[PDB]
C-alpha cells in the first residue's frame, strides 16, 4: 500500500510539472494565413495545417 | 457469518456508532482505504484486481 502510494504520488507531480509550463495560456487562438509578417519568415515556427 | 472486512467507529466512550462493509460496492471499498466516512471528490487509489 505503502509503494504505490509514493509512485502515484511520483506519477501526479509529472502532470503537475507539465501543466506549470505550457498551460499558462487563457485561450485558443487561429493559425494566421498570413506567413511573412513584414518579411519575417513564420511557415516554419507555425504548424502547417 | 462470513469472514468480511469491517471498519467500525467509535465513540468518546468506546461505543459503536456506525459501520462500513469493506466489500459491499466500490464507494465503501473506498472508504476502508482512507478511513473515513466521507470522502472528497477525485480519483483515489483502491486494491488492484
Ligand atoms: C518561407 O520559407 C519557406 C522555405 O521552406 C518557403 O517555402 C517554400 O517556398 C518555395 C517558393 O515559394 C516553394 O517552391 C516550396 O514548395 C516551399 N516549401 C514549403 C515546404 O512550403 C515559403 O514560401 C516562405 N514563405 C514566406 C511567406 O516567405
Ligand atoms: C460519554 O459518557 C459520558 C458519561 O460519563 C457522557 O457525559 C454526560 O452526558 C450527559 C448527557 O449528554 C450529560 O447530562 C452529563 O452532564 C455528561 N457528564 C459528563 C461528566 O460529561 C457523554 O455525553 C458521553 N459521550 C458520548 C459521545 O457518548
Amino acid at each position: 500500500t505503502q509503494l504505490n502510494r509514493a509512485l502515484s504520488g511520483i506519477a501526479a507531480e509529472q502532470d503537475r510539472n507539465t501543466r506549470e509550463v505550457f498551460a499558462q495560456v487563457k485561450q485558443m487562438y487561429k493559425t494566421p494565413t498570413l506567413k511573412y509578417f513584414g518579411g519575417f519568415n513564420f511557415s516554419q515556427i507555425l504548424p502547417d495545417p | 457469518l462470513k469472514p468480511t472486512t469491517f471498519m467500525l467507529k467509535y465513540d468518546e466512550n468506546g461505543t459503536i456508532t456506525d459501520a462500513v462493509d469493506c466489500s459491499q460496492n466500490p464507494l465503501a471499498e473506498l472508504k476502508c482505504s482512507v478511513k473515513s466516512f466521507e470522502i472528497d471528490k477525485g480519483i483515489y487509489q483502491t486494491s488492484n484486481f
